[PDB]
This record gives structure tokens, sequence and C-alpha cells, in this order.
């Protein structure tokens, strides 16, 4: 099972994480069944 | 094929399931029945599993 639990929150901090409790609510749990063991992030470029 | 051949020679078409288990979570489950809801009652429930 991939459990994927998520929160938003309206900061206006500028370069840390803010001080503070959010309890994250479970979002979807997926029927995967396959072997994880490395991740990566994707971004976005801006062109202009 | 024509149509004025015989049954053994007519075209069949024919569609074979199979039916597998892996370690992986079985997710194609048969239908979840349902019954009307009662309320007020001392009943036997049976809510998600």
């Amino acid at each position: 099972y991939f459990k994927i639990y998520s929160k938003h929150t309206p900061i206006n901090l500028v370069r840390d994480l803010p001080q503070g409790f959010s309890a994250l609510e479970p979002l979807v749990d997926l029927p995967i069944g396959i072997n994880i063991t490395r991740f990566q992030t994707l971004l976005a470029l801006h062109r202009s | 094929f024509q149509p004025t051949n015989g049954v053994g020679y007519q075209p069949y078409r024919v569609v074979v399931l199979s039916f597998e288990l892996l370690h992986a979570p079985a997710t194609v489950c048969g239908p979840k029945k349902s019954t009307n809801l009662v309320k007020n009652k001392c009943v036997n429930f049976n809510f998600n599993g």
C-alpha cells in the first residue's frame, strides 16, 4: 500500500520552515504492490 | 466463415478469463453487496469490513 498524506498551510515566512503544528490528513492510498527504494522531485523550468 | 455453415464450423468468439493471486494487494474484487439501513434496533452491522 502506498499512503500519501498531505496538508496545505498558508504561511508568510520568507526562508525557513515555520515553527508550528499541523497534522497531515490522509489523502490517498494506492494499490501499487511494487518495490520502491529511490525517489526524485520533479521541477518546472521557466523559459523566455 | 459463411452464414450457411454448420454449428461446428460457425465462428465462435472466445474470451478466457485467467485469475491469478500474487503477493501484491488484490484489487479486482467482486461486488460489495449492500442492504437497506435499519436504525434504532440491535442489529449485526458490517461497515467496510
